[PDB]
């Protein structure tokens, strides 16, 4: 209950944490790089800060 | 490396961490340090977990090799093994963790913004089951995704209703 | 929603405002634009996008082609390019097309309209 | 002095068909409304007489009003003025001229010879501005 | 005097500089104080010369009140020139290619002489020009160089000695070159470069900043403009002072956010996009009288007649000039006002040039030749019906309005088969209607824009509407041969029956009993003979798929019509 | 300097409308329906402002009294149909008499 | 492969130009060992205006296509020639019509002789009959005087009218010049065959 | 919608008065309420009046309470409440009834229409505008988030299936 | 030539109205001061534009009144 | 894209079809009809058109000119189907008129029944279907340059090539032997004023019916991706 209005809080589809995500960038948008495999780390929790690292092959290898 | 050749070959890591730190012995250390707590902080954040954050690397790397190899498939972005789904609990702490420095740390303007970011949805109180499906719903927030995000995924069964969905719009 | 010939108008465009919500409108889009324009009519186009709209009566100099000051109750017959040789026309407009021209111009492109040349039957 | 000058007007007819009755009549007395006694192209336009050429009274297109316009090439005669001219009476009111040209100059009755700053005909008003001295 | 009828036949789109606002201008912006109290402060951004954005006073420059103003540009002096921000490559172009001591082409004038006018000078300025001598003054052309940092600023790399091109040297180095140069590259001499640096800029009519966000800007440049010096001076290589350095760059920064910004969004960013000013304002727009409902059917309303509830054909108004002929006929739409329908609720007298409430006549029952009453939509007024999206060419048809006179009809009713133009069904759809009230309109409406000009589709050339659902399965049942019951025959009670509701004139049953037997197909005949038309296919009944099961009837599936008489066969969805 | 460009701008040359001979017509002789809907809309507005016919029936609308005048050939308008406009200044048009085309469906 | 359908049709394309020889046709072993030697075939046509066309048919190899230098010095030596000279026609293989050396000569020696028409086309403009093609409508091309009185009936400026390229493979078989007039009868699926009048504009390359 | 319909003030929401069981339960019933009634349906040509998902519905079922309801609006400003004097005069709404104000609110159980003035508020009194007439019953003068009153007009509608109620 | 913003420069490149219309009417705008355009007022979208009504079907052909026809009948 | 007063299609002045849909017709105005003289063999071509009732060289003059249509079109609608990958030839084609219909209406209003031999009417009825097919390109212009008889141009000839081609067809010999002459100059009429009924008027925005008209069934198009 916030001004005079009733506000529900959504259920967020989120990305699972700590899994690595690779990504085919294939068409061909970017086009120096089609892979990443992107990773996001969760220390110990859903509250703690999360760092994401990204993996990529470029064309030039 | 166009940005990195200086230290392509050097082996002298002091001459890698203090290129980095002009990029981004104490000052050697401290970049360092912080590194540490940047990369791969769920393996952990002390210097005595550099071993296994770099086997962790490896293997990373590793399975995007093997998904390079066409040995694996890219991950699927439509399954749910690899989703979460979170509400209340975790949204407003996140939202409360970046609203509590800059509204106590960084010197009643937290409260009044916490709740401009529940505003920024409404309970449409149409029936009882238009509120329990509100409460039931999961949101993700003209291409091949996204035709592919809005199908029905063979992880849906048992987990999101295979039927409900909006019939009309984007 | 059922609205009659007045109410509430936009401050910029001078249109109505957006539907029932605002107590004035109703759109005619581009689609419908397009819809008339296929069944020629232009005269459906001339009552509700300017007698129903923001239509406007513009001045021309047509000596210089810039928008003139023209005032029939208070008597006024200028313009700032060519006063002397002010020619004003009276060009039907709307008031949209007159801020897009306005706004053109706070961007320092200058639009000079020609204006269609008065034509005589031989003498 | 005066002079006859070539002017170029559109109308603007909003009975067409009444005025289509007698189009060089109404012509006539529409000129003489609109430009008589009124500054007009650099000139003070004294009466008109004259139509040299005429366009077909054209229906109005971009208004659903049914008016037309009809464009005009008239003859009228005008009053003009140079630098260093004489006038003959000129009244105090700033001092406007008696003669057959209205004149309002900026300096009973004092005669007047006019400046080199030439003579202002300013559009749709009825009468000249001008500067002199005595 | 009169301002004559005109039309514009052509635009001419060019580049205004100095000259251009001061003869346009109609004052100068001198003071940044926003009001005096409740009139706008004279000289401020605000000023009424400028326009009038309220009914409490007019535009002193027309005398006009806020609606037949549409507003009037002033002037606002910079003590330092600008760069004006559309032409920011423009100038980088003309840079690079004018020598910056005697503004002389460095580049060979004959080399692009060639190349079609627009692409000369892009051209010209794609050659490196670093290190090129003069020939007249025999000076070595520098770098050009743009600041990563922000928009408009110019730097003149001389073999790593660099100073920054500040609008006043540009406008020098612009001032420099001749219209020779100009239009040897290509440019109009309404282009030329010297235009591109601005020592007086435009403030833009009220009529564009209404409502008391980009007014903000402009006071925070005419503020930040007065404290330049006013006479500041500065030659290449000055090196001014930096307290003055920031105070030029943000003048620059506020002119270029003004017009090209994306806060307070700019000039040039209301045009793009879907909502812009082209898309939504100019080639769209908003209209009054027109009513919006769900739509919802009744097989009793012709084709081209559409049931339009009472209490939308009061809001919605027709406006009827007075003259001898229509006296008679607009009196009883006078006498009954609002009280009463058909009614009217307004009168425009000529003679006043005033608009007049129907409650509020005293004694004005004088409905004189030549004033306007609005009167109510009655049955028969011509109506467009639009459902969106529009893509069809029959997305918008007129339909005869048939007032429905019940209270508690809300929606817009038409027939079934009507729903082919606007491809719309009965499951919440919603179209618009509005009811033309000027004469023009309404002749054009009857005579052009009749749902009858749809009738053959544009796209395909075939018929649009056509019987739908019941009546393509009614009309197979009503001719069939045989039903359960035996032989499909009706007696003289039923076949008259039939043509009850049928809003034509009944044909002649005088010469059958009341015990006599007659087909659907005799039925039909009765009918299709009023327009008589010759037919021969087979039904969709018929068809190869049903036929090694069900007895097919033999007079059943060979629909045949000869002068309008159904001899054999169904009809259905072929016929 | 530049000059403002309404010093260097010339307006236009007045045209000299130039009617092509009656038999040099090349155009239908066959109101389009967009004439025939243009006249009937034109001479019905005339005849809100005015009311003066020259039809012996007695209509209650200015639009019967248009359609009637364009069925019975006595409206008061004439279709100017401009098929060119000539560099050196002559508006080419083909002028057609109403009363004497031919009137499409319109029904 | 080309070279042999060029051989063919080229001569084709001389009699469709309504153009009679000079020399005499050799074997096609001859033709393509002197496209091997020389770097060029060429012939020489006469028109009914008793002025010469000149067709230089080059190797996809040859020196002329890669240095520019030979083709200056080539195209001057021909130009040079006591002939009449109403075009030159030079055929290369598309490849080269990207080169733009070689285009840059070309264009020189055009503005180096304004009178004489030079053109530089591809293998496929002559390695078939192009009227003959059934996707291809008839050109034909209309004087001067058919098309000044469509166009006064029509009040149409040359400039009014859809365009066409000069180097319109049908427009080169017949020898349009821009700013000629090519009438083409095209079929018509709603008016079973149709007639328009194109105007010829500067060739492409 | 709401079981605590009365006591709360709602907008844009809809309580029909009966709701029926289905004649065939499904599981979800066991958990939210059912809404909705066991209409008897017939599957039918009937004049044509039902083509393209269109219904034609008993008079006498709908008279009877069928799918009947309240709708509710609520009307709330912020500041004096109050009936504008006649020395106002310029600035008041055109044509606004004004009347029908007692201590500056509409009274509890009268139907206002477009023209009537609700919550009169010094002119800055609220125009009902909608087309719809309604029945006011509530007046309440709670207190803001910093203890400042407002109005807080609670607005009822009679809606009973309406020709164009899906 | 296409139906994309590129085709609309091919074959009406000085209709800057029409262009600007369609898309990106900054970039259109700029090219047209720089190049000193002149728009001749033709077509649906520039009309428009210009606040005026396109000179299609029933605006397609002038109407001028008979004088002859009103003074030998109206008189 | 904009119907000019030649029905002509061009951009502001500049030409984008000489005549708008090469035959200058609406589409609302067109009936589908079949060419019966297209897929007979000459045999047959003869045994159905060839008039045998006078030996006069003008109905062997008329049967030529039904050869040479026959002819024409196979010509072109050969080649049609060349250039394309499945374009089948048809017999079928759009028309302003359906001159087969008025035909047969008029014979059915016709209060006599088989007329006898009248050698002076057949021979008259012949000469003026060839007078009418010859000024049927002037409905494009108007009836002052009919009556003048002044030069048609050739695209106009060739938009009324398929209607001169029907009423050949329809208004052979062999096809209106029992039609009086009267009635044969009422056939022409009305066929004439059908044919200018069904042309497209002039200032249609005819390139908004095309974007229209060609961007629905793009919708179909993309429905039809998964098929
Ligand atoms: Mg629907
Ligand atoms: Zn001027
Ligand atoms: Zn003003
Ligand atoms: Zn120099």
């Amino acid at each position: 209950i916030a001004r005079g209005g009733e506000w529900v809080v959504d259920l967020l589809e989120n990305i699972r944490f700590n899994t690595l995500h690779i990504h085919y960038h294939t068409m061909q948008q970017g086009n120096n790089e089609i892979i990443r495999g992107e990773f996001i780390s969760q220390p110990g929790g859903a509250f703690e800060n999360s760092s994401q690292i990204i993996i990529r092959y470029m064309t030039t290898g | 490396d166009p940005i990195f050749q200086p230290v392509q070959h050097e082996l002298n890591r002091e001459k890698i961490i203090q290129f980095l730190s002009e990029k981004v012995q104490y000052l050697n250390e401290r970049q360092l340090t912080i590194l540490d707590k940047i990369l791969l902080p769920h393996m952990g954040q002390t210097a005595d977990t550099r071993v296994r954050k770099l086997r962790f690397l490896g293997l990373l790397i590793h399975k995007i090799l093997l998904v390079i190899m066409n040995v694996f498939p890219p991950t699927d972005r439509d399954s749910y093994r690899t989703k979460r789904v979170h509400g209340s609990g975790v949204s407003l702490a996140k939202a409360f963790k970046a609203i509590f420095n800059t509204s106590v740390i960084a010197p009643s303007d937290l409260n009044r913004s916490m709740e401009q970011s529940i505003i920024s949805q409404s309970l449409e109180r149409k029936n009882l089951l238009n509120t329990i499906s509100a409460l039931r719903t999961v949101n993700t927030h003209q291409t091949e995704r996204a035709d592919m995000m809005r199908r029905v995924h063979a992880s849906y069964p048992g987990y999101i209703c295979v039927a409900q969905s909006a019939d009309t719009g984007e | 929603y059922a609205v009659a010939s007045y109410g509430p108008t936009d401050a910029l465009t001078g249109q109505p405002l957006d539907g029932k919500r605002s107590h004035g409108g109703l759109r005619l889009g581009e689609m419908e634009h397009w819809v008339l324009t296929a069944q020629g009519a232009m005269q459906t186009i001339i009552e509700k996008s300017h007698d129903d709209s923001d239509g406007c009566i513009s001045y021309i100099c047509r000596n210089c082609g810039e928008p003139a000051i023209y005032n029939a109750s208070h008597p006024i017959y200028k313009c700032m390019n060519c006063d002397v040789q002010a020619d004003i026309g009276m060009v039907d407009s709307r008031r949209s097309s007159i801020v897009f021209q306005h706004e053109m111009r706070a961007a320092n492109v200058n639009i000079t309209s020609v204006l269609s040349p008065r034509v005589f039957q031989p003498a | 002095m005066i002079d006859q000058k070539i002017f170029e007007t559109t109308l603007n007819i909003d009975d067409p068909t009444n005025f289509c009755t007698n189009v060089e009549a109404h012509l006539l007395k529409e000129l003489e409304n609109i430009y008589v006694g009124k500054c007009f192209k650099n000139s003070f336009i004294l009466n008109i007489t004259g139509v040299i050429q005429r366009s077909p009274c054209f229906i109005m297109r971009t208004n659903n009003s049914g008016r037309g316009y009809m464009h005009v090439r008239f003859s009228a005669v005008v009053s003009y003025l140079n630098a260093f001219d004489l006038i003959a009476a000129v009244k105090i009111i700033l001092g406007e001229s008696l003669l057959t040209e209205p004149v309002t100059i900026v300096i009973q009755i004092v005669p007047v010879q006019l400046a080199n700053s030439s003579v202002y005909y300013i559009p749709g008003r009825q009468q000249a501005s001008a500067t002199g001295s005595i | 005097m009169e301002a004559g009828y005109a039309e514009i036949a052509a635009v001419q789109f060019n580049i205004a500089g100095d000259n251009d606002h001061k003869r346009q201008g109609v004052m100068e912006v001198t003071i940044s104080n926003l009001f005096e109290g409740t009139l706008p402060a004279e000289g401020g951004i605000y000023d009424a010369r400028m326009g009038t954005t309220d009914h409490h006073y007019k535009c002193i420059t027309c005398s006009h009140q806020r609606k037949q103003c549409m507003g009037h540009p002033g002037i606002l002096q910079m003590h330092a020139p600008v760069l004006q921000p559309l032409f920011i490559a423009e100038i980088r172009r003309w840079l690079r290619v004018i020598c910056l001591n005697c503004g002389a082409p460095i580049v060979d004038l004959k080399r692009y002489e060639h190349l079609i006018r627009p692409k000369r000078l892009i051209e010209a300025a794609s050659s490196q020009t670093e290190g090129k001598q003069c020939y007249v003054c025999k000076a070595v052309h520098p770098k050009i160089v743009k600041d990563s940092e922000d928009y408009f600023t110019f730097w003149a790399d001389q073999q790593g000695k660099i100073d920054k091109l500040y609008p006043q040297i540009i406008r020098e180095i612009f001032s420099r070159v001749t219209y020779d140069t100009v239009v040897k590259l290509g440019r109009s001499k309404n282009s030329h470069p010297e235009k591109l640096v601005l020592k007086a800029i435009q403030i833009p009519p009220i009529s564009i900043r209404p409502g008391i966000d980009i007014n903000n800007v402009i006071q925070y440049l005419v503020r930040k403009n007065l404290l330049i010096p006013k006479d500041l001076q500065i030659v290449r290589g000055q090196k001014i002072p930096l307290n003055i350095d920031r105070n030029l760059q943000t003048i620059q920064q506020l002119y270029y956010n003004f017009l090209l910004d994306s806060p307070a969004p700019s000039i040039m960013r209301r045009l793009p996009r879907k909502e812009g000013r082209i898309r939504k304002s100019l080639l769209g727009s908003q209209v009054w009288s027109i009513s919006r409902s769900t739509i919802c059917g009744n097989s009793d309303l012709h084709l081209d007649e559409v049931g339009y509830p009472i209490s939308f054909a009061r809001t919605l108004q027709v406006a009827e000039t007075v003259q001898h002929y229509n006296i008679n006929r607009l009196m009883p739409y006078f006498l009954n006002g609002k009280r009463q329908y058909p009614g009217c609720s307004r009168v425009y007298k000529q003679i006043t040039q005033s608009v007049h409430d129907i409650e509020g006549l005293k004694q004005d029952f004088r409905l004189e030749v030549g004033d306007i009453l609005y009167r109510d939509v009655v049955t028969g007024d011509v109506a467009f019906f639009n459902r969106q999206p529009s893509l069809e060419r029959s997305s918008i048809g007129v339909h005869r309005i048939v007032v429905l006179e019940n209270p508690k009809i809300s929606t817009f009713q038409m027939n079934v088969s009507a729903c082919a133009w606007y491809n719309a069904d009965f499951d919440g759809d919603q179209m618009n209607l509005w009811v033309p009230w000027s004469v023009m309109s309404r002749v054009e409406a009857e005579l052009l824009c009749s749902v009858r000009n749809w009738f053959i589709s544009t796209k395909s050339s075939g018929p649009v509407n056509g019987q739908v659902q019941d009546s393509t399965v009614g009309s197979f049942l009503l001719t069939r041969t045989n039903t359960p019951m035996g032989k499909n025959v009706m007696n003289k009670l039923h076949a008259m029956g039939l043509f009850q509701t049928t809003q034509t004139d009944p044909p002649c049953f005088a010469n059958y009993s009341p015990t006599d037997l007659l087909d659907g197909k005799s039925v039909v005949s009765m009918l299709l003979r009023q327009t008589p038309i010759n037919y021969q296919r087979a039904p969709t009944w018929y068809s190869e798929v049903y036929a090694p099961y069900m007895h097919y009837n033999k007079q059943d599936i060979s629909t045949q019509i000869r002068n309008g008489e159904l001899i054999e066969g169904v009809l259905d969805k072929k016929a | 300097e530049s000059p403002s460009i309404c010093e260097g701008f010339v307006q236009a040359s007045s045209q000299t409308l130039v009617i092509i001979p009656d038999n040099e017509r090349i155009t239908s002789n066959v109101l389009t329906t967009f004439e025939a809907t243009r006249l009937v809309a034109v001479r019905a507005q005339q005849l809100a402002i005015n009311g003066s016919t020259m039809l012996k029936k007695k209509y209650s609308s200015p639009i019967d009294i248009a359609k009637q005048e364009l069925f019975n050939r006595k409206i008061p308008l004439l279709v100017m149909r401009c098929i060119k406009v000539t560099p050196e200044g002559q508006k080419i048009v083909e002028i057609w008499n109403p009363r004497e085309m031919g009137i499409p469906l319109l029904d | 492969m080309a070279m042999q359908k060029l051989f063919t049709y080229i001569y084709e394309f001389i009699e469709y130009r309504k153009m009679v020889l000079l020399e005499e046709k050799v074997p096609y072993d001859k033709f393509v060992q002197m496209v091997l030697n020389t770097g060029f075939f060429r012939i020489n046509a006469e028109t009914l205006n008793h002025g010469i066309v000149s067709v230089f048919i080059f190797g996809a190899n040859g020196k002329y296509v890669h240095h520019g230098g030979d083709m200056r010095t080539l195209l001057t030596n021909t130009l040079n020639e006591k002939k009449h000279y109403e075009e030159l026609i030079l055929i290369v293989d598309k490849p080269v019509l990207s080169k733009k050396n070689i285009l840059d000569i070309i264009v020189e020696q055009r503005a180096a002789n304004p009178t004489i028409v030079i053109n530089i086309y591809p293998y496929h403009l002559f390695c078939i009959n192009i009227p003959k093609v059934s996707a291809i409508p008839k050109h034909k091309l209309i004087t001067q005087e058919e098309a000044q009185e469509f166009l006064g009936r029509e009040y149409l400026q040359p400039q009014d009218l859809m365009q066409i390229s000069a180097s319109d493979p049908p427009v080169v078989w017949l020898g349009g010049r821009p700013g000629d007039f090519v009438q083409i009868e095209r079929p018509s699926e709603t008016a079973m065959h149709a007639v328009v009048i194109r105007f010829i504009t500067k060739s492409k390359i | 919608y709401c079981f605590s319909w009365p006591y709360r003030v709602d907008m844009n929401r809809f309580f029909q008065f009966y709701n029926e069981m289905p004649l065939v339960k499904t599981i979800a019933h066991n958990y939210v309420i059912p809404n909705g009634l066991n209409t008897i349906v017939a599957y039918m040509i009937y004049g044509g009046y039902n083509q393209e998902d269109s219904v034609i519905v008993s008079q006498s079922f709908i008279d009877r309470g069928g799918f009947a309801g309240t709708f509710y609006r609520e009307e709330k400003v912020e500041l004096s409440f109050g009936k504008p004097d006649p020395l106002i005069t310029k600035n008041l709404k055109p044509g606004a009834n004004y009347e029908k104000l007692v201590d500056g609110f509409v009274p509890v159980g009268t139907v206002v229409k477009k023209g009537d003035i609700i919550i009169g508020k010094v002119d800055r009194s609220v125009m009902y505008g909608f087309d719809e007439p309604a029945v006011v019953d509530a007046v309440m003068r709670p207190h803001g988030p910093n203890d400042e009153i407002f109005g807080l007009m609670r607005l009822r509608y009679e809606r009973n299936l309406n020709i164009g109620d899906k | 030539t296409s139906l994309e913003k590129a085709g609309l420069n091919a074959r009406e490149p000085s209709n800057v109205l029409l262009r600007m219309a369609l898309s990106s009417p900054v970039q259109v705008l700029t090219d047209a001061a720089v190049d000193s355009a002149v728009n001749p007022i033709y077509g649906i979208a520039a009309p428009t534009l210009m606040g005026s009504v396109p000179r299609i079907g029933t605006m397609y052909s002038d109407i001028i009144m008979d004088e002859k026809y009103i003074t030998e009948n109206y008189k | 894209c904009i119907v000019d007063y030649y029905r002509r299609v061009s951009i502001d002045t500049r030409l984008v079809q000489q005549l708008y849909g090469e035959d200058g017709l609406d589409a609302r105005q067109l009936e589908t009809v079949r060419f019966e003289t297209i897929m007979l063999s000459d045999q047959e071509l003869e045994d159905k058109f060839k008039y045998t009732g006078i030996q006069s060289p003008l109905f062997e003059e008329e049967f030529s000119r039904l050869k040479k249509d026959r002819d024409k079109y196979r010509q072109i609608f050969l080649n049609v189907e060349n250039f394309n990958f499945s374009q089948l030839l048809t017999d079928v084609r759009q028309v302003p008129v359906n001159v087969a219909s008025i035909v047969k209406n008029i014979l059915l209003s016709s209060t006599s029944g088989v007329l006898p031999f009248d050698e002076k009417s057949i021979l008259q009825k012949y000469a003026m279907v060839k007078t009418f097919c010859k000024n049927l390109p002037y409905v494009f212009i108007n009836n002052i340059q009919e009556r003048l008889q002044t030069p048609i141009p050739v695209y106009l000839k060739r938009a009324a090539s398929l209607m001169r081609m029907l009423i050949r067809i329809e208004l052979a010999t062999v096809k209106t032997l029992n039609i009086t002459c009267e009635q044969m100059s009422a056939i022409l009429d009305l066929i004439r004023l059908q044919y200018t009924q069904s042309l497209i008027n002039y200032g249609e925005a005819v390139g908004i019916l095309a974007a229209q008209s060609v961007s629905e069934p793009l919708t179909q198009y993309m429905l039809d991706s998964h098929h």
